[PDB]
């Protein structure tokens, strides 16, 4: 969608839309890495026994 | 004859005045419209092919 917005054949509107839903996804798939990463505190990589 | 055309013309006058009526009103309207559009392009909200259709 940017060069649309650079050339000005849409909406400001329509770029902050889209630029926030980028910032959402990025910060969604932190709290996911995150919850992982809690996970594996758990283990440390070492064996069953 | 004459009879007819005097009363055909008066008839015309009259629905004649009733459309200028008509048509100012319509030319408020689209200004209104046209207004609207800009200011929501200032802000951001709209494109440029809006203001141009209106």
């Amino acid at each position: 969608r940017v060069p649309l917005g650079n050339a000005n054949l849409i909406g400001r509107e329509e770029l902050q839309h889209a630029r926030d839903a980028v910032t959402s996804a990025q910060a969604q798939l932190d709290v996911a890495i995150q919850q992982y990463n809690a996970n594996q505190a758990m283990i440390l990589g070492t064996k069953l026994e | 004859s004459v009879v007819q055309t005097v009363r055909s013309s008066f008839n015309n006058i009259n629905a004649s005045i009733s459309s200028i009526n008509a048509y100012k009103q319509a030319v408020v309207s689209a200004q209104s419209s046209l207004d609207a559009m800009e200011a929501g392009y200032s802000v951001g909200t709209r494109t440029i092919v809006d203001v141009l259709d209106a």
